RNA sequence: GGCCGCAAGGUUAAAACUCAAAUGAAUUGACGGGGGCCCGCACAAGCGGUGGAGCAUGUGGUUUAAUUCGAUGCAACGCGAAGAACCUUACCUGGUCUUGACAUCCACGGAAGUUUUCAGAGAUGAGAAUGUGCCUUCGGGAACCGUGAGACAGGUGCUGCAUGGCUGUCGUCAGCUCGUGUUGUGAAAUGUUGGGUUAAGUCCCGCAACGAGCGCAACCCUUAUCCUUUGUUGCCAGCGGUCCGGCCGGGAACUCAAAGGAGACUGCCAGUGAUAAACUGGAGGAAGGUGGGGAUGACGUCAAGUCAUCAUGGCCCUUACGACCAGGGCUACACACGUGCUACAAUGGCGCAUACAAAGAGAAGCGACCUCGCGAGAGCAAGCGGACCUCAUAAAGUGCGUCGUAGUCCGGAUUGGAGUCUGCAACUCGACUCCAUGAAGUCGGAAUCGCUAGUAAUCGUGGAUCAGAAUGCCACGGUGAAUACGU
């Protein structure tokens, strides 16, 4: 806005483990007000995932983060009559909320049968650096690579 | 609303308060069950023997002020804008502006 | 813009009503009927005695009218013989058992009814707006008034284009709900048409 | 509001009802009589059940 | 025409005709692809939609005997209509009346229940019964019916560019003005500009200004925390009966009902700032700096809307532009646009069984228990003018099964048969139930809309109008996000 200051929003934690982050991905996934298909489906999959790796839940989820999580982006500008991208820097609550909202558009694309199991290959595949949210990670920084001049 | 309209509309009331009972009677007779089956065919040709303004849906209720058609409130028999000149002016006992 | 009704919005606050009975959804419009066709006739009946309200009360089963009145011996007249000839056609008029009683207005010259009757009354007979309005104004905030606004409003003197005006002396605060507030309207018919006229009188808060 | 089209622009009103109930538990005949020969204010509708 | 010049041209220098103005310097505004400062879901950061399909509903056009009249960039198009089968109705076709369907006056005779023939009906005729009350000093005729004649009634006929009243919009934007004094020949100016600050012409300081008014804020309603009064139709920690249930004796504690009160003021603490106004942070507290939501609309602008709510100056028609009646139309259909509902599916469809609400309405009304019918419903009949009875069974949710990516166990337009109910009467033109049928459609081109929190999204429930007839309008609660670096 013009003149304000936005504070920030408690958020409860997860009610099987104890993390922030598994809240905020369970917000980021559900739809229409529906918080317990939400979970349901979060927990089906972690389930699923900490099986084929044998650690935790936790732990898999956050590999599967780190390979997604940009680290300079392009802004537009546009003064001299002509649209420029500017790279900058991100900051970490917006890598975090950015790597979660690629993987789970990249899940809901998939052609398996359900949601849990689409989220668990999903999952997997991040963890071994293939897919859709790893190949937009990469075209991200393409694109703030052939713009440095403008820095 | 012109003045013939009003006429028509006390036509109506009376007619329908004249002949009250023996459409009573009659509808009686057609819907009773286990009747002659005969009787109900000549109560059904009586019933359309009497005058139509005696049925009390051809009647149309009217602002009590000024006679419109539109409108119209049960509680105070007048249309929304004689209730509100009355309203302001402080004559309808109870009623005021609302806010919640 | 537009401009909400004072009495309207002071109602409950710090000014009455004009009626006060209790009934059901079964005798609530037969009663405000019966209510319009009573002030009808009172107001035709009573012209030219400075009427300025009428207030009505139902207790049990009867009817009590209570007249505000600037000339309570012209409303009576010699021994009661008028006040008893009212009496009689107001109950054939409700249809039960009435009672009516006299109050008088100390000073006509605050009170809005009967200023804007005077106003229409002079513009009826061909007297100058201005000179009706000024002196309406300058009676009112002689005696005492706090406050006053009048408002006219048609084809004045005779013009092909209508026109609005106005005047106003002292303090008249119509945002603040404590205010005692007195307001009323009148309507004059000329050989040019209707005019119109406002009056707001301010006496204090409350 | 408007005597024509403007579909917005409304008022609202309320009216309230406001209730109250009295029991008496040991009458005796004076009682009874005095208050059926009693009357009060000309807005409240009191209705008396024995 | 003369003089001068190689030329280009220079110099001296008219008239006819035409217009009622052309011009200079200053003043108040409006505008600028001029400058400076500040705001708003204005952008940016996000979430869900409209534009493509079928259906509902309004408009343009076209057609018709008629498809009644009004609203038109934002500020008309689910708008006047909060409910067109007859009525409503103002339109069309045909049949009828002329002081009249609705009033006040004069004078010639008497009223109100039933019941037969002809009309589509309006409206014509034949018959039976009745003898009202009430100073009858006879004149009462009041109460209410026939005809006759004329002053009159009647008009949703035109002009919102003759008007009153009411309403939209710029805009809940922070502005708009006056008295006395002073400056200028004057139109005008100052105050209202300046340094800070604020949501605010809000506040302080300075200054040829000193003061005041309408607006801003406060007083009104609702929501969040306490306590003192009264406890049935509302309530059960402690006590004791048991057929298990607030059922019963009881109790006044608690939830709740509704009247009086208490509380929030930058009041307290530290830092900044002009020895200020204010600002950033902290304590205690249910709540903190306008705690959240409503009502409240300045001087004025658009010859804005409404003569069809009503009222009203001026025109216009009176055996007709005024009454009465039956049938039809306002629901048409090659086409174009606005606002909505239901979908295109596994975060789902179908079967079984099981938690948790708030706010309303009801006597020509709301209609329990029981019986009959697959069902919409029907029969017989308690209770309630209601914290007691009824409408009335919340849904999404949770548990266990099946369907396995197909135009399908997705979707439910159309069309055939058989019925129910309201109502004199459902052909044109109602809502609903059963059996059968099973269309487009796999996420929508250029455009384009809403929303900053208990909000968006999604799920159910009630009311007004109303014999019957909501996917619209007005209210109520359940689950419950994403994002705001910045101008």
């Amino acid at each position: 806005p013009r003149r304000r200051v936005i504070g920030q929003r408690k958020i409860l934690p997860d009610p099987k483990f104890g993390s922030e982050l598994l809240a905020k991905f369970v917000n980021i996934l559900m739809v229409d007000g529906k918080k317990s298909t939400a979970e349901s489906i979060v927990y089906s999959a972690l389930e699923t995932l900490a099986q084929r790796s044998g650690k935790s839940e936790l732990e898999a989820f956050e590999v599967a983060l780190e390979n997604v999580r940009p680290t300079v982006e392009v802004k537009s500008r546009r003064v001299g009559g002509s649209t420029y991208q500017v790279p900058v820097e991100v900051r970490p609550v917006r890598r975090n909320a950015l790597a979660m909202r690629w993987i789970v558009e990249a899940a809901r694309k998939r052609g398996d049968k359900s949601m849990a199991l689409r989220l668990a290959n999903e999952l997997s595949d991040a963890a071994e650096n293939k897919g859709t949210a790893v190949k937009k990670r990469e075209d991200v920084h393409r694109m703030a690579e052939a713009n440095k001049a403008f820095a | 609303a012109k003045q013939s309209m009003k006429a028509r509309e006390v036509k109506r009331v009376a007619l329908a308060d004249k002949y009250f009972a023996k459409r009573a009677e009659l509808k009686a007779i057609i819907s009773d069950v286990n009747a002659s089956d005969e009787d109900r065919w000549n109560a059904v040709l009586k019933l359309q023997t009497l005058p139509r303004d005696s049925s009390p849906s051809r009647q149309r209720n009217r602002c009590r002020q000024t006679g419109r058609p539109h409108g119209f409130l049960r509680k105070f028999g007048l249309s929304r804008i004689k209730v509100r000149e009355a309203a302001m002016r402080g004559e309808i006992p109870g009623l005021k502006k609302a806010s919640w | 813009g537009q401009k909400v009704h004072p009495n309207g919005i002071r109602l409950g606050i710090v000014k009455p009503w004009n009626s006060t009975w209790f009934a059901n959804t079964k005798e609530f419009a037969d009663n405000l009927d019966s209510d319009f066709k009573v002030r009808q006739y009172l107001t035709k009946e009573l012209a030219k005695a400075s009427v300025s309200r009428i207030v009505i009360e139902r207790p049990a089963k009867s009817i009590r009218v209570t007249i505000h009145t600037a000339r309570p011996g012209i409303v009576i007249g010699k021994k009661g013989e008028d006040v008893e000839k009212l009496r009689k056609v107001v109950a054939d008029i409700a249809g039960v058992p009435a009672q009516i009683n006299i109050a008088e207005v100390r000073k006509p010259e605050l009170d809005a009814k009967l200023v804007a009757d005077s106003i229409t009354s002079q513009l009826e007979r061909r007297v100058m707006f201005r000179r009706a309005m000024k002196r309406a104004v300058q009676n009112a905030m002689r005696l005492g008034a706090k406050g006053i606004k009048v408002e006219v409003s048609g084809r004045l003197g005779g013009a092909e284009i209508a026109r609005t005006e106005w005047y106003r002396e002292g303090r008249v605060p119509l945002h603040t709900l404590r205010a005692d507030i007195d307001y009323n309207t009148s309507e004059a018919h000329t050989t040019y048409g209707v005019i119109g006229v406002k009056v707001w009188i301010f006496k204090g808060e409350i | 509001i408007s005597p024509h089209v403007n579909k917005d622009a409304r008022d609202q009103y309320e009216i309230r009802t406001h209730l109250r109930l009295v029991d008496i538990v040991e009458p005796t005949e004076k009682t009874v009589d005095a208050l059926m020969r009693l009357d009060l204010a000309a807005g409240v509708d009191v209705q008396i059940s024995l």
